[PDB]
RNA sequence: UAUGAUGCCCUGACGAGUAGGCAGGCGUGGAGGUCAGUGACGAAGCCUAGACCGUAAGGUCGGGUCGAACGGCCUCUAGU
RNA sequence: UGGUUAUAUGCCGCCCGUCUUGAAACACGGACCAAGGAGUCUAACGUCUAUGCGAGUGUUUGGGUGUAAAACCCAUACGCGUAAUGAAAGUGAACGUAGGUUGGGGCCUCGCAAGAGGUGCACAAUCGACCGAUCCUGAUGUCUUCGGAUGGAUUUGAGUA
RNA sequence: AUUGGCGAGAGACCGAUAGCGAACAAGUACAGUGAUGGAAAGAUGAAAAGAACUUUGAAAAGAGAGUGAAAAAGUACGUGA
């Protein structure tokens, strides 16, 4: 009869083993269970963390952030690690020589820094490379610049974008939107 | 009209025979799938042309 | 095969058999009840126009805008990668599998 | 370096012609993306069933 | 395998076009084979089947009984050897109905339709 | 599917998952929309703002072809240029080899500015431009040609 | 080497519950694969204060009746 | 010995389902048994997951083809997306290493360690900058009423960054 | 364009309280002045070989005998809850 302070049986929120049925990801997880568990450094059990994130909570990173974060100052000999996708993207021209390892590149990114003499790193080979991540980065993409997070908290003066198919006059800017039609917000 | 016909995504149809094709190589997925295949000449097997 | 001479209709009775050119590679023949495998016998025209169908770093494409699919992952094999070279340096020295119970 | 699978003939009898893998045998074998579209492309054959 | 779009492999549609059929090709699905010696003498697989041939029956209970039909029965897809019987309780014979893919033919009736009609099948006869 | 289902895991349970006090019925709040201006309105005011009301000049007959113009940013406008030629372009950025670039082709109504193109000198054709457009692509040495 | 790493093992705390939510499994009719599965030397079904397994949905067996088809597993599906 | 089952004895145990603050109810359904029998399908969408590509994406309206109602391939456009804002005409996103500061995972350097310092993605807060609207300011020139440069404002948008 | 007519081909359809109201002499039998309403009802066995004959009884049936692999298959017929 246990007075009970906090809830009982509750399951921590995290997760522990990525939902996903890629068996080879499933691969790259068996990886850094062992790394995390014996290297004891914190480089790995936080790559962990990101194989577990969902599709959402890896957004796409582009290349020009990677050259920002190169363009950063003492960075520019590390090689960069982004847990999920980057893509391309046509609005830098330079762009340095440093090495990536990802997940996933698109056709693009390949050939953007196989074209500026980098290389991309599939995560096993920066595990042979760097085993406790020496010399390191680690780029995360924008998340909550999403489509759907615009959409969230919706409520008066929050302005927050409501939900609706389709825009532009006579959908939504009447009665409540404006000061000369009964009220605004 | 309920929805019988179903769509895949192009790229990921051509995926899934891409690797039905990669799997029809190294023969422990060969033997995991009955076909008695115990003893043949190495794997993939290829005739020749006037098959 | 890759270019029929009177083979489909020579095949067709034989039971179990289905023949297949390499431009269709249907996946209901390549992986019955979704399991992968197969015994797929090619032939040697087949195998060199396999070689130009589905592309690859040499030639192409053949399909209009693809490429193969990329690995996430350069080995297969995980305790090659444990084991090899590096890692062990970095690894703490092992515990015992199993604990031993204290108390 | 590819396998350089051998060329057989009709009667047994392995020809010495060898030929490289194509490169689709390195393409990633993925059983659950080759089970949801085994999945989605075999229901395209049905036919139309209702009650009157 | 079924390749042309004329004819159904529908379970249905072959035991209705069984069943159902006619008389008159009901003269045609009571075909019965020759004998040996009859295939080396003509040169043909099977017949249909008459009532004065004399026959030999290869599979049953009356396995080795030979003997000439007395009648073709088309209604309950039978045929009454003469010889082959069944004696009731009461002393009667009753004629076991037999059915004619399980005969073999020794002796023929050939008047003229059975002669053309080995004469179209590719005849060597006598 | 159906076999997934969650009333293929209430099986043996009376409500169904509705409830036994205010039972599963048709349609209590009406049908649809309704109500939005009674009760329902603390619906339509939070998460609608705006649904009840004229606004506007009311436009007969429009035509979307009276309003096609798609933009673009000076910031892409380089895919236009096919990529073999656009190392070749980039280098040697000088006069009488410059660049001609039709936005129209490509379905590019109008062009935007939107920040720092490279520093070569670019024939653009184009339809409708920008006041921050024009200066940015004359900053840049190039000069931009209106075409109808 | 010889077995599952969505395993094996150690330690601790805790465990009522309608409406309701979620997860893990059992069962039914059909589809793909598979066990070169079972089967008229007798399938399936039915009866059985006979026996074993699982906490339970349920499974398995022995006996009697019976007379033709049917089951396990990886998956799909619903008039479950 | 143990299991099952019937009977015996001690103690306990009111018919389930349902509305209901409250049921064993002198509240309602139920004589019994078998079979049937109730949150499905679709159009359009929200959140979250899984997958493929990714500044793109969607082969399937249609064509080529066929072991032919499957499979495989494909040119056009077109949908959504990459640009907002206004009633509309229209206009339309880098002053500045796409900013400042604070807090920030990780990385780097020193330190035996503890800690010190640099760098700081995501994200939060906040100050600014830019775009549209509105209210003003209104110059060089002027088809002599046009054109709007510049600079602002407790304003404003479902914006850029 | 086509749930009608004719002739075809097929199904991840239903399997006889389902599927059309109708797998059978089904718009049938029957009800109603009438317009109209509108059922129920499949499967002995491979083959009727569907029980010659004896005996009790007024007879139906019984009990033997017999058929048939099997009448715990006898037309009140697959199994039979």
């Amino acid at each position: 009869g246990i007075d009970h302070t906090s809830k009982q049986h509750k399951r921590s929120g995290h997760r522990t083993a990525p939902k996903s049925d890629n068996v080879y990801l499933k691969l790259l997880v068996k990886l850094y269970t062992f790394l995390a568990r014996r290297t004891d450094a914190p480089f790995n059990k936080v790559v962990l963390k990101a194989l577990f994130l969902s599709k959402i909570n890896r957004p796409p990173v582009s290349v020009s952030r990677i050259a920002r974060a190169l363009k950063q100052e003492g960075a520019a000999n590390k090689t960069v690690v982004v847990v999920g996708t980057v893509t391309d993207d046509a609005r830098i021209f330079e762009f340095p020589k440093t090495t990536v390892a990802a997940l996933r590149f698109t056709a693009g990114a390949r050939a953007k820094i196989v074209k500026a003499g980098g290389e991309c790193i599939t995560l096993d080979q920066l595990a042979v490379r760097a085993p406790k991540g020496q010399n390191t980065l680690i780029l995360r993409g924008p998340r909550n610049s999403r489509e759907a997070v615009r959409h969230f908290g919706m409520g008066p003066h929050k302005g927050k974008a409501p939900r609706i198919l389709s825009t532009g006059r006579k959908f939504e800017r009447a009665r409540g939107r404006r000061r000369s039609k009964g009220f605004k917000v | 009209w309920r929805k019988w016909n179903v769509k895949v995504n192009h790229n990921e149809k051509r995926y899934a025979t891409a690797s039905a094709i990669a799997a029809t190589a190294v023969a422990s997925l060969v033997l995991a799938r009955g076909h008695r295949v115990e003893k043949i000449p190495e794997i993939p097997l290829v005739v020749s042309t006037d098959l | 095969y890759a270019e029929d001479n009177g083979i489909v209709k020579a095949l067709r009775n034989v039971p179990g058999v289905e023949t297949a050119n390499v431009a269709s590679l249907n996946l209901l023949q390549l992986a019955p009840g979704a399991h992968l495998g197969r015994f797929v016998i090619w032939t040697e025209a087949a195998f060199t126009k396999l070689d130009q169908v589905w592309g690859s770093e040499t030639v192409a494409s053949s399909k209009v805008g693809y490429t193969l699919p990329s690995h996430i992952i350069s080995t297969s094999d995980v305790t090659r990668i444990i084991n090899s070279s590096e890692i062990q340096s970095a690894i703490r020295p092992a515990g015992q599998a199993t604990q031993k119970r204290t108390h | 370096s590819r396998p350089q699978v051998t060329v057989h003939s009709l009667t047994g009898e392995a020809t010495a012609n060898a030929l490289p893998l194509p490169a689709v045998f390195s393409a990633p074998i993925r059983p659950d993306i080759v089970h949801t579209v085994f999945t989605s492309v075999n229901k395209n054959k049905r036919q139309a069933y209702a009650v009157s | 395998a079924k390749q042309s779009l004329d004819v159904s492999s529908d379970r249905r549609k072959a035991r209705k076009a069984y069943f159902t059929a006619p008389s008159s090709q009901r003269r045609v699905l009571l075909s019965a084979p020759l004998s040996k010696e009859l295939r080396a003498q003509y040169g043909i697989k099977a017949l249909p089947i008459r009532r004065d041939d004399e026959v030999l029956v290869v599979r049953g209970s009356k396995k080795g009984q030979e003997g000439k039909i007395s009648s073709v029965y088309r209604l309950k897809f039978a045929v009454q050897v003469d010889k082959v019987t069944k004696e009731k309780v009461n002393g009667a014979s009753v004629p076991i109905n037999l059915h004619p893919s399980k005969l073999v033919i020794t002796k023929l009736h050939l008047d003229k339709d059975r002669k053309a009609l080995i004469q179209r099948k590719g005849g060597k006869l006598e | 599917p159906s076999r997934f289902t969650k009333t293929r895991k209430h099986r043996g349970h009376v409500s169904a998952g509705k409830g036994r006090i205010g039972k599963h019925r048709k349609h209590p709040g009406g049908r649809g929309m309704a109500g939005g201006q009674h009760h329902h309105r603390i619906n339509m005011d939070k998460y609608h703002p705006g649904y009840f009301g004229k606004v506007g000049m009311r436009y007969f007959h429009k035509q979307q072809a009276h309003f096609w113009k798609p933009v673009l940013n000076l910031d892409k406008l380089w895919t236009l240029i096919p990529e073999d030629k656009r190392d070749q372009y980039l280098k040697s950025a000088s006069k009488e080899t410059a660049p001609v670039i039709d936005t129209l082709a490509a379905g590019y109504g109008k062009i935007l500015g939107k920040g720092r193109i490279p520093n070569v000198p670019v024939i653009v054709k184009a339809r409708f431009v920008s006041k921050l457009a024009e200066e940015k692509i004359r900053a840049a040495g190039g000069v931009v040609e209106l075409i109808a």
